[PDB]
């Protein structure tokens, strides 16, 4: 009956608003990615050599992140043409690999924190909600006189409700948050899956070339 | 854990009750 | 009272959120049955062969022994990226390079083999999480009715009031059920998986001691 | 931590003391 | 009350749960305590894992330490012919501290039951109190009494069930304290234990490296 | 209405609030001030960035670099780097050069993160005490309150209304003080952890072109 | 009004409260009074040999200024543990195994020392656990005794029950005062505990030290001429 | 007036005092700290070699802990005069450096522990003394008896006033704690910067002379 | 630190106090 009642709850109802909202925007995104990685390293899988697999490679079209680290590969192949240092090679192409692998999975992690501040500021938000509507459940009971609690029972009731408005929109969202921490660390290590394997494609490559220039 | 930060809300609940019987 | 008794005393968003509450404890029986049964399996096949292949001394003698060990097989598997290892790197003259990609495959596999065994345990761990909090707010609606029936009532005793102490009573021992074997079985899946991965790293490093000795065999042959 | 739970109990004495001064 | 009554021999139950976790947890405490301690007495001078199976060859099937020799002694069969001998140093100290770390668990049950006990038993008491506080407003507004003298009984035997959820209470927590410091020095001293192994069996490969060093 | 319930005040519940609405105004021209510092920073980091993706030499990063400005922290890194060729002159170990080099990356990267840190000292106390505070002017209103009941020595709702109202309202101004200095303190952890990551992304890409100059020049030295 | 006085007119369950609450006050007193001056010694003793062993420029020339230590000398025991890593590694080639061995060990012997220190501390945390519930014990157990008052008479009044809010409210308030300084003497003894392991872990990295500067050199010396 | 009551707002008081007391010595000298350290490292990070870095710091003062950090270097110098592994030396300074810093960062920490006990400590008692007040006020009111809430209300207002006193102490104490932590953190960052660029003085000298004794 | 244990010992003491004055 107060603004500051209705500023806090159309404040919770449009902070569960956004959270639902970028629920369901990330989880058609985290499943739309995470099955292309696995089909696309489901297809990856059958390469043996580097060659074979710019061949598997040549369809994937040009957002694929794996396509991203055969160009990384090739990128360090192509730079690097006139050495005699494989292992530098090696050396800088692992830590290359590692620096997009992390990247993919710092690009995975926006909007989330979106989600963690939500859920932990939520509590606090509804807590005050809660509060200012215990103002209101009183006052006006020491202003009328009230000492029968049934007139006022209604009026204690629901500031609890407040607490309902509160939690929903609080407390699931980090634990989407943290199944979003554990998807993403279903996903970092599944990406991490195939660029070293890239090195490794690498790996023998310049070893059986190193060694066919051996004899 | 990010579970334990219901404490003040339970210290608010609470001092709302000690409010109500008075 | 019984317990459909006290839902026809309740009203509908806590009979939805209890019907949450017990949809949340069956499919985490039902998770908990279904990947027990399915670690004592690969528990009993993975000692299996492990007694199996702890005869051998060759790689040679281990696909000799590996030649019947089935399609999903993981100390198969192990054994089929060790000699993929070798048919790759034919023609090279460094074998330690060989044996460094070949212990990083075998990391690789054990940690893909360790990530396949933990698919439930997500939505394990998000149900052990939120079975006290869900039934936190299904007592919060369930208990947001006394007020109303005394506000009716204008009777302060007895199975006017006392159903509603019943009901969030059952509302959130409906919540410990929910709540203490979510947490119990994560982490006794989390001990299960620990050593299942322990098993397996220690069957990869006997295929890494068996391909290593070969070929250290092999390198002290050519010297 | 299993100690939150007391949490539900809390709000079962609440709204038992709602009815008493009635 | 039957409520109160039931929540009595509810209090009782959990009281009687205490009684039992102490007697099982202090005779296996008061048992198993002492006996690793003078293993570790006789094995302070091992100089030797020969020499320390020779002085283990006593100490019985149940010595946690002839286990931890067992291990040790496993990972020397299993790897027989190895090269690499950090590599079983790092295995067999991976397996030595899950072999601990595992003795801890299995020793460390029975004391969040207790925990909980020492948390829930006087609130669980306090509500038994306030059912009997719910007879005694009843008296009062059914009777329509200013009259405290015809309800204090009621508030009384109320008053009862707090004093016995504090009389479960106590000794939950203090036995579940005592207990979690024994264990704590129980795994103190296997780990010295097991550090003691790895110790032995550092010393054996490095003077066996360094007898193959040099003929 | 807020400033009758103040004119409602003790001494003591006027010097909490102007403490919580002062401390509140600190808490918004903190982030009203980093937020654009923060959105300015990134905006210049990240196109610089993507300025330097095409660099595949440390003199072409040289001449890319050479307009960035004066407090260009990739420019920053780019001087370390030059240090570090410096001080290398007549040296043999390019592994020690990249040691070095590294580690005073490390080294700059954390004295940038320290550089972003400065004002969230404030806010991590300001949102930790807030509601403390709020709860102290709660104790103080409960005690006006019984103050005033005890210069009317009688028993009324209608005395016990605007001591316990006002009570009810420092715990509520408390709370609006807490809020918001907990939520920018997360937002600018967070930004600052991703500012961290650019920045290393940033020192990686130095790295790496220092290692591929390294080991062609030693490459050529064969 | 005296304490005594109020014992007496106090029932017999909460005489046996306050009874348990002063037993633990007392022992809380003794164990600090114990501790305080023993670890005070302890810590002179240990900051004394450190500005010792501060100037040691070999190891054995850590063993002549460590032989006039004393018996417990802990850094004699320090240095004890490393000489029996030097004796242990009679015929090897590796000075990093040496290392990580002692290292490890004295490691180990720095964790042993700590939790040595330790005896007692958890007498204090159980004290300040169930100090207040006996006490609430005996409140309960007093405001029951102030309704069987009031039932065994026929009237009511607040004076029936001002003996028993007394008797209550003085059990709350002895728990309290068994609570708070066993909390205190737990929080600075976990604290200068901490400390005084931090500053033993300074002394056994000396140590290390001393023993990492001979292992080198005798590799120097056996290397090259 | 009431004695134990008393007895425990004076103890508040005094705890309140000391923490004030605390919080500006420690405010003073930790700010001459971190000037005299900010301006040290403002000249120190310009030098070529170590012998430079001892040109630069034999101008400092006696307790310039960055001069003890190069006390140390040169420790390490001389101890190892005469051996073959600079890779023993750089490990042997980083560990002692390691500990210096740490050892520097406890020295930091004197005194911090009882803030922490004063803030964890303070809201036990004053509810104490409240408790003892509100039981005296009920004794004198049945001893005098009444029914209203008229005649409760100074006592009440009288105990709850060692509560707010219990806040009044615990509050502040838990501000200064912290930001004497994240300061004496930020302190420990620099003085590892500096301690960073000792080791990266030694590093390049050693890998230099190296370089130029392996071609002569 | 073993120091923050005894939070739940201060909502037993305070939710004693809320049947106190009841």
């Amino acid at each position: 009956a107060d603004i500051v009642v209705k500023c806090v709850m159309i404040g919770l109802i449009l902070a569960s608003v956004v959270t639902w909202a970028i629920f369901f925007s990330k989880s058609v995104e985290f499943f739309n990615q995470k099955r292309r990685l696995k089909r696309e390293q489901q297809l990856l899988a059958e390469a043996r050599s580097l060659n074979q697999a710019n061949d598997i490679a040549a369809d994937f079209g040009s957002k694929s992140l794996s396509l991203h680290l055969l160009n990384e590969a090739q990128n360090e192949l192509e730079l690097s043409e006139g050495s005699d240092d494989n292992e530098g090679i090696k050396e800088r192409t692992s830590f290359r690999l590692e620096r997009r692998v992390a990247a993919v999975g710092r690009q995975m992690g926006r909007g989330n924190g979106y989600l963690a501040t939500i859920g932990a500021i939520s509590p606090f938000v509804g807590l005050f909600g809660t509060v200012w509507g215990i103002m209101n459940s009183f006052i006006g009971i020491a202003q009328t006189q009230t000492t029968n609690l049934a007139v006022v029972a209604p009026g204690i009731a629901e500031a609890l409700l407040a607490t309902a408005i509160g939690l929903v929109a609080a407390i699931p969202a980090v634990v989407i948050y943290n199944v979003f921490a554990r998807q993403i660390g279903g996903f970092k290590a599944m990406l991490g899956d195939v660029a070293a394997q890239v090195l490794l494609l690498q790996s023998r490559d310049l070893d059986l070339e190193a060694s066919a220039a051996a004899h | 854990n990010v579970t334990p930060f219901i404490d003040v809300m339970l210290v608010l609940l609470i001092i709302f009750m000690v409010a109500a019987p008075l």
